[PDB]
């Protein structure tokens, strides 16, 4: 669906991530000198000693279809889980008037991939015109920094190793 | 063919039993004609694989 | 609870589960911390767990219902187990099979 959109046009939106440290990056995701993260994601952590129910909203008013790309964090170990997000187990719930999803982290080891054996499950919600988003979570959200535009196009991905001319 | 005109009901709603759709209890159709004028009006729901439960 | 299908045709059951917006609402309605609903025939199974979260306000409510169906074949017996959050059925629908279908249209009959 991205391939066919034919665009990676991103309009950043200010959300209100209250009571959380934003911008967590990592050594896996090195951005030039020190740590970093996906440029279109925002890693929410605990603030000093706390992580509260987050409950932002984001109405869409423009005359077009918004695509939102947001994640969730699967820790390696029950202590990593609490060290960040403070609770026993997170929860993320992303909704429009019509749709609804609820992931739940799964605390556990994976194989070593660039120093890490935690992971990120990515997902997508699309809000039509005049709908609304409502992100909401007690822990573990890999939160969206805004949205991508969605065109209906004649476009596609294709996998080749041919040179271009 | 025997046509049932759904009017302001989706077939799924009809089934679920939304107030303004109880006109339809026990009905039988060859072709069920879902109108674009149609709505829902009761506890807000989602049906995963709505797709299929209609079909 | 449990409910044989002793006829000789297929029974369809539409049931569901309540996801509240807050734990205040949960404990109020269904007294447990976390619920669970498991509906099962002999041959198959689905356990759905609720998700206490805030959705768009819609006709007052920011809570939600999710809808599931089980089909129970003749002989096969249905069994509903839950410790909260359940939206139970009152019975079944006759399942016929035939050339009946659904079209989406906005044009008048005659
Ligand atoms: C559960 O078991 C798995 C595998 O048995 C553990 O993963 C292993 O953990 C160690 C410690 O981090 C990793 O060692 C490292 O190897 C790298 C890569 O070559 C080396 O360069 C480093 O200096 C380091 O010593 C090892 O790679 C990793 N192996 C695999 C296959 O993932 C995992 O840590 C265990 N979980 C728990 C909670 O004990
Ligand atoms: C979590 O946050 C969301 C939004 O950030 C909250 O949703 C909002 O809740 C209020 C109900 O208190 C709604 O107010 C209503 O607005 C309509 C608009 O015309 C009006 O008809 C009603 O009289 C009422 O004032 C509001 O619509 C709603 N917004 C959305 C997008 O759902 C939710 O309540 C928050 N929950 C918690 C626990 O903080
Ligand atoms: C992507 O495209 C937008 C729109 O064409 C670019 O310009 C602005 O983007 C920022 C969001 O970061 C906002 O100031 C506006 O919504 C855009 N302006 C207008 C008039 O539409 C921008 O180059 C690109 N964004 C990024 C982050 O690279």
């Amino acid at each position: 669906l991205v391939a066919s959109s034919g665009t990676l046009e991103f309009i950043t939106e200010g959300f209100t991530w209250t009571g959380v440290t934003q911008n967590g990056g990592s050594n896996a995701c090195k951005r030039g000198p020190g740590s970093g993260f996906f440029s279109r994601l925002n890693w929410l952590t605990k603030s000093g000693s706390t992580y509260p129910v987050l409950n932002v909203t984001m109405p869409n008013n423009d005359n077009f279809d918004k695509l939102y790309i947001w994640g969730i964090h699967h820790p390696s170990t029950n202590q990593e889980q609490t060290s960040l997000y403070v609770q026993a187990s997170g929860r993320v719930t992303v909704s429009t008037r019509r749709s609804q999803q609820t992931i739940i982290p799964n605390i556990g080891s994976r194989p070593w991939v660039r120093g890490l054996s935690s992971r990120i499950s990515i997902y997508w919600t699309i809000v039509k015109p005049g709908d609304v988003l409502v992100i909401n979570s007690n822990g573990n959200l890999i939160a969206p920094r805004g949205y991508f535009k969605m065109r209906t196009g004649k476009s596609s991905i294709m996998r080749s190793d041919a040179p271009i001319d | 063919h025997r046509i049932l005109d759904g009017i302001d009901c989706t077939l799924i709603d009809a089934l679920l039993g939304d107030p303004h759709c109880d006109v339809f209890q026990n009905e039988t159709w060859d072709l069920f004609v879902e109108r674009s004028k149609a709505f829902s009006n009761c506890y807000p729901y989602d049906v995963p694989d709505y797709a299929s439960l209609r079909s």
